[PDB]
């Protein structure tokens, strides 16, 4: 039922790694104080990619097990799972609490950052259905490195290797959710049901970069090799 | 062929 100390532990040390990022105080004070043009806003978007794939890497890096698997499985859960994790924690950043009219604004400036019509809508619902099930900082943080250690991912040669490594990550939010919402037994289905959801953004995550509106797309050369762009 | 990503992993 409750958490055995090992998931304690393993608990605690997650969260301590996951919070080694940007506050998102920080991000949404930056979007709210002024409005940018989409040439200024496509520069902010490819800053702060690219320093949330830095962050990423140090965090699966910290990963209980990560660094004993396959060199080569390792870039692939990585490469695999970067994009998907850049829009879990957008979803935590829009969701976070803020005073009257904020939010509005918020997605408002988003909106009409310079990012495609066709790719906005889905966006916003995504970042509304996770918002729907009001998710603890634990339980983002559980769910990151659930994304970022999924066996199922292309190119992984050893399964097992990683499904080992996701088990007791499934198992601490499994009883997480339990606690958190004892009232809502479809609460651990649901953030699973999430992470399909998620896997859609990658089918267009260039397409949502190659198409801001603006004359030219600069990217840097991490950038390129993780969002699959020249 | 993940260059900076193999380097980001492999460093320390
Ligand atoms: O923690 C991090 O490391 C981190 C890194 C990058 C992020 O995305 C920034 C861009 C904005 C860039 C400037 C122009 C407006 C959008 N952004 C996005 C977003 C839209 C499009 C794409 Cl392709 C990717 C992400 N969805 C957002 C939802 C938010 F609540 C929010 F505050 C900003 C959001 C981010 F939210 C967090």
């Amino acid at each position: 039922m409750e958490l055995t100390p090992d998931q304690q532990t393993l608990l605690h040390f997650i969260m301590d790694s996951y919070n080694k990022q940007r506050m998102p105080q920080e991000i949404t004070n930056k979007i709210l104080k002024e409005a940018f043009s989409a040439e200024e806003n496509f520069l902010i978007l490819t800053e702060m990619a690219t320093n949330h794939v830095q962050v990423l890497v140090e965090f699966t890096k910290k990963l209980p097990g990560f660094q004993t698997l396959d060199h080569e499985d390792q870039i692939a859960l990585l490469k695999g799972s970067a994009v998907e994790a850049m829009f879990l924690r957008s979803a935590e950043i829009f969701n976070k609490k803020l005073p009257s009219g904020h939010s509005d604004l918020l997605e408002a400036r988003i909106r009409n950052s310079g990012i495609s019509d066709e790719y906005i809508t889905p966006m916003f619902s995504f970042y509304k259905s996770i918002g729907e099930l009001k998710m603890t900082q634990e339980e983002y943080a559980l769910l990151t490195a659930i994304v970022i250690l999924s066996p199922d991912r292309q190119y992984i040669k050893d399964r097992e290797a990683v499904e080992k490594l996701q088990e007791p990550l499934l198992d601490v939010l499994q009883k997480l959710c339990k606690i958190h919402q004892p009232e809502n037994p479809q609460h651990f289905a649901c953030l699973l049901g999430r992470l399909t959801e998620l896997r859609t953004f990658n089918h267009h995550h260039a397409e949502m970069l190659m198409s801001w509106r603006v004359n030219d797309h600069k990217f840097t050369p991490l950038l390129c090799e993780i969002w699959d762009v020249q | 062929d993940h260059q900076l990503l193999r380097y980001l992993l492999d460093k320390d």
